[PDB]
RNA sequence: AGCGUGCUACUUAUACUUCACCGUGAUUGCUGUUUUGACGCUUUCACGAGUAGGCAGGCGUGGAGGUCAGUGACGAAGCCUU
RNA sequence: UUGCUUAAUUGAACGUGGACAAUUGAAUGAAGAGCUUUUAGUGGGCCAUUUUUGGUAAGCAGAACUGGCGAUGCGGGAUGA
RNA sequence: GCCUAGACCGAGGACUGCGGUUUUUACCUAGGAUGUUGGCAUAAUGAUCUUAAGUCGCCCGUCUUGAAACACGGACCAAGGA
């Protein structure tokens, strides 16, 4: 026998693929698990690790978040490198000449990259002319902006969102959330 | 592919240890010590006997 | 074989106060060194006030006997515990050396007393030199003039389960 | 008719070992709320201060 | 093209080798040294123990030998039915199985830790040809969390030999002289998987060595114990 | 019907000691107490208000908070599989100093010293604590301490 | 062949040691030889009890889209059979 | 730095600048650490050593810590949770 | 250091490594068994079925702290059955 100081059999956790089916996506994560097994530059294997993600783990980045990142002082001309899709805003009042990466791009984003002069590549383009991720910037998206998450560790004092299907004076602001109704939590 | 016991395979004990050579070519482990004969228990130290 | 006799001597630790504490010896009959000096660290223990983590061992040695083919009589007092409460006594025994007369001691409190080993202090030794000093009729009988004795009913030992001849039993 | 056991911890510290007993997580800057309210008062006018003065300092 | 091609490789393995091996031959003349001055040294440690012990007999005093510094501990109990701190202390001991050993320091505070674990281990003090032997057998080192046969010096160079260990006789060294490294050393080293004793234990275990038993301190009995198990 | 009152079975923890009744020396109310020291909880029963709960008694906690008459102490409390931080409000009454954390800070000062002069010298010096080891090798004379005999004495009485 | 006690050998668990094989988890490397499986191949190490229960990978049945220009009155399907 | 505090140029809390480097200040270990969501079954227990209450006592009734059985075969205790 | 009696195993599959002997860009016992001989192929050999012998083996499902239970359902088979 054997007195574990672990438990046995325990699965790393991570994902070691993408669950997607599309080939495209497949055909991305064979060149760079080439790059991040034959070129050790950390990029290459964060590039990687980002191709397996899901959705919600992939949020979108708008063009006015990736103009605030080329606004970094030395980073003008960095290559801006989003896995995920690049979605377009129009509270943006000027975008600039910027090189941008990512799997998908919206209608708007893309015409307003290419109107002021930039350049919109996939991620096997950016491999091409970046091989170690050179002059790069990733740029991820906001993860607990998601609506689910304002639901998430609910409890008494707590001031999370309720699960609830409809809004108003009815539903749920008595007793329990007003000291003129007993209590409140 | 096969752990090789040294104290068995006297190759690998050469390979793990070079001084293996020497030591069975000068035969340290039946060396001699050249010294004389004493008893330095011949006085007090026969306490060992009575008290 | 059983055992041996050891001389184990201890002191306690030094200190500031007491830079040459009192070198004390204890005569032991152990299996072997680690029981000899649990036996010492419990006897002083016991006789003084100290613990085996003030104090040191300071040499254990094998006491050989001095005459191992010269035959004895010894006299052995002892302190032992029965069920019922805690007794004296003084028995005597015959052999060539002390180990023997203490491994025969053990056997027979074993034997007579079901005194195991744990149950029994060994107080005093003593090789009795005179023949007036053996007060014991069972091992005094030993010492008279010209003791001569047979051996009747001799039972030979077979190496075969089934034997052609009938038995015989003299000698 | 239903009497039954009481009250018993037996197994209880076993439970608590499988995943505990985990420490709370410390941090550099601890919250200030329950702290007394005129010294909370004043650190934030001190916080304020001392970057408005090294935000002048580093400009020179 | 293929016997071409795989003889020419072997030219170019040939000739490289051949540089390799004058590059371990100067290696290999530092790791006979140590361990002839290894040797040198353990010849000398007994020999003035010896003059010292004979010394103090005529001078009519008594040697005192230094306190042991090193002891192989074995488990010798089974994995079930054990308290939780006396599990937990062979657990930290890397004892997690039955005829499981490894080598200790001794402090006050390994001492302690011991002390918790003992009415399941059988300890004592290793002798220097103890260690070799158990070495030599059944010694693998933890390699990337990895059991690792110990059969070359390069598999020990490059883990250790960033602690100056560069040979199989360095290590035994390092454990048998409680030496500066015997932390890295010692835990670089797996625990040893004895096998039951030839000639079995006494007839019950779980008790003291002193009263009879199997556990506890024997001292230096324990490398009779190993040479049953090793 | 049982009783889980605030003060139950506090009845010999919250005694004052023998012979320490009455009035409070006034050195408890002259010690300093500021954010980050480490305190010693142990309630006087002679000192109603701000009076710690019997769980807190002979804990020891962080100061967090300093009002006018009392400290407020962070203390962790085991709670199922898990710490909870507890933050108790305590006069000063009831609180005292810790005096390790003292030592430990007496320890920085000799080791800062200590590797300061290493490195005026020119050397390094190993500013970890060590436990006891085992002892080195000796000899011991027997001049006027001859080894002397003990024998296990015979039972006897005395009743 | 009882009771107390010491000793020598011996007997044998799914336990321990070495080795083989299965699986699980981790791990080494693999594109000018990546070769139509890279969901693949390959190096190495450790581990394997399980009710209630969770999850994974498979086996089997009726019917539907596609494909094998599939089997079949020279015998389909069913049924019996060391 | 401050609107707090001191008779104060005193403090308090948080800082700029400077210095102290692998002995960064005990041991041993560490199939790594942290974090989140979601949901099953269960919510009759019972036994042993020790501590312990009621009861003459109980294979009785009720607590404490740990180990177990339940959920578990295997060698031994003839047989047996 | 030397001599000597038995047992089980032979995973892998060009080469590549570490060492040794050096008499040698060589050879080795050193990164896992080869050499040789006889017999057989109308068969020595291996598997299954039936039966004998040795050894072990209570009746499943279920509720239950606890079932082989002198606790309950079940004579048997097909098809249906959540
Ligand atoms: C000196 N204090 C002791 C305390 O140490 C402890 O003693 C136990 C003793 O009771 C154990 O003995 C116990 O358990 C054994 C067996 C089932 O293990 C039983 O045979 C025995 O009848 C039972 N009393 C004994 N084996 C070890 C001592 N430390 O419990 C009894 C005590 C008097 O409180």
């Amino acid at each position: 026998g054997r007195d574990h100081t672990s438990k046995q059999h325990v699965r790393s956790g991570h994902r070691t693929a993408p669950k997607s089916d599309n080939v495209y996506l497949q055909l991305l994560v064979k060149l760079y698990s080439f790059l991040a097994r034959r070129t050790d530059a950390p990029f290459n294997k964060v590039i990687l690790k980002s191709l397996f993600l899901s959705k919600i783990n992939r949020p979108p980045v708008s063009v006015s978040r990736i103009s605030r990142a080329l606004k970094q002082k030395g980073a003008a001309e960095k290559t801006i490198v989003v896995v995920g899709t690049v979605t377009d805003d129009n509270r943006l009042l000027e975008f600039p000449k910027a090189t941008i990466a990512a799997l998908r791009f919206t209608a708007g984003a893309k015409d307003r990259i290419l109107k002021n002069g930039g350049e919109a590549i996939t991620l096997d383009q950016l491999a091409l002319r970046a091989p170690k991720g050179q002059n790069t910037l990733i740029v991820r998206g906001p993860r607990n902006s998601r609506e689910a998450v304002r639901h998430f560790g609910f409890g008494p004092h707590k001031g999370k969102a309720p699960r609830i299907l409809s809004k108003g004076r009815k539903f749920e602001r008595a007793r329990g959330r007003r000291r003129s109704r007993g209590f409140k939590v | 592919v096969l752990k090789k016991n040294p104290l068995k395979n006297k190759q690998v004990l050469l390979r793990l240890n070079p001084y293996a050579k020497a030591y069975a070519a000068e035969k340290v482990g039946s060396a001699k010590v050249e010294q004389a004969k004493v008893k330095p228990s011949k006085g007090q130290f026969a306490e060992v006997l009575k008290n | 074989s059983r055992l041996n006799e050891y001389q184990v001597i201890g002191r306690n630790l030094p200190t500031e106060s007491v830079p040459e504490p009192k070198l004390f010896r204890m005569r032991i009959f152990a299996p072997n060194t680690v029981v000899a000096k649990s036996r010492y660290w419990y006897f002083l223990q016991k006789l003084h006030k100290v613990k085996k983590a003030s104090g040191e061992i300071v040499s254990v040695n094998i006491i050989s006997e001095a005459k191992p083919t010269k035959v004895k009589t010894f006299g052995i007092w002892l302190r032992y515990e029965s069920r019922s409460g805690i007794h004296n006594m003084y028995k005597e025994y015959r052999d060539v050396t002390r180990v023997g007369a203490v491994e025969t001691m053990y056997q027979d409190l074993a034997a007579r007393h079901r005194a195991r080993f744990r149950s029994i202090h060994i107080l005093k030794v003593v090789e009795l030199e005179k023949t007036d000093d053996v007060k014991r009729q069972y091992v005094k009988q030993f010492l008279t003039k010209d003791l001569k004795f047979p051996l009747p009913h001799r039972v030979q030992k077979s190496k075969k389960l089934f034997q052609a001849t009938a038995p015989t039993t003299f000698y | 008719m239903a009497k039954s056991k009481n009250h018993t911890a037996h197994n209880q510290t076993r439970k608590a070992h499988r995943n505990g007993i985990k420490k709370p997580k410390t941090y550099k800057y601890p919250s200030l709320k329950g702290v007394d309210a005129k010294f909370k008062r004043n650190h934030r006018y001190a916080l304020h201060g001392t970057a408005k003065a090294l935000a002048k300092a580093r400009a020179e | 093209k293929k016997e071409k091609a795989q003889q020419k490789t072997a030219e170019e393995r040939a000739a490289a080798k051949k540089v390799r091996k004058a590059a371990n031959k100067e290696k290999r003349k530092v790791i006979f040294d140590r361990a002839a001055a290894y040797q040198k040294e353990y010849t000398e440690a007994e020999r003035s123990v010896i003059k010292a012990k004979r010394d103090a007999k005529a001078s009519n005093s008594y040697y005192v030998d230094a306190q042991p510094k090193l002891v192989f501990v074995v488990r010798i109990k089974g994995i079930n039915k054990i308290p939780p701190k006396p599990r937990k202390v062979l657990q930290l001991l890397r004892l997690t199985q039955i005829n499981a050993g490894v080598f200790v320091r001794l402090t006050k505070a390994t001492s302690e830790l011991i002390k918790l674990a003992e009415p399941y281990v059988a300890y004592g003090y290793p002798s220097l040809s103890t260690i070799r032997q158990l070495v030599y057998k059944r010694g693998f080192g933890k390699v990337n969390k990895q059991r690792i046969a110990l059969s070359d010096n390069a598999i020990i160079e490059a883990n250790l030999g960033k602690f100056n260990i560069l040979s199989i006789e360095d290590l035994i060294h390092e454990i048998y002289t409680v030496g500066p490294n015997f932390k890295q050393v010692s835990n670089f080293l797996w625990p040893f998987k004895l096998s039951n004793p030839n000639g079995g234990f006494r007839a019950r275990k779980f008790q003291h060595f002193i009263q009879g038993g199997d556990t506890g301190n024997r001292e230096q009995f324990i490398n009779a114990l190993v040479k049953q198990m090793n | 019907g049982k009783s889980r009152g605030y003060r139950s079975g506090t009845r010999y923890a919250f005694q004052r000691d023998f012979k320490k009744h009455g009035a409070i020396p006034l050195s408890t109310y002259l010690k300093v107490y500021k954010v980050g020291d480490i305190v010693d909880i142990k309630a006087n029963g002679s000192i109603q208000k701000g009076m710690p709960h019997k769980y807190y008694h002979g804990k020891t906690g962080i100061v967090y908070n300093v009002t006018k008459s009392s400290v407020g102490v962070i203390i962790n409390k085991v709670v199922g599989n898990r710490y909870i931080e507890k933050r108790v409000n305590l006069r000063v009454e009831h609180v005292k100093h810790s005096a390790c954390r003292q030592e430990f800070l007496n320890r920085v000062k000799s080791n800062a010293a200590k590797k300061r002069e290493a490195k005026a010298n020119g050397e390094t010096v190993y500013l970890k604590r060590q436990a006891a080891k085992p002892r080195g090798s000796r000899i011991i004379s027997t001049e006027g301490n001859i080894p002397q005999t003990l024998a296990p004495v015979a039972y006897e009485t005395f009743i």
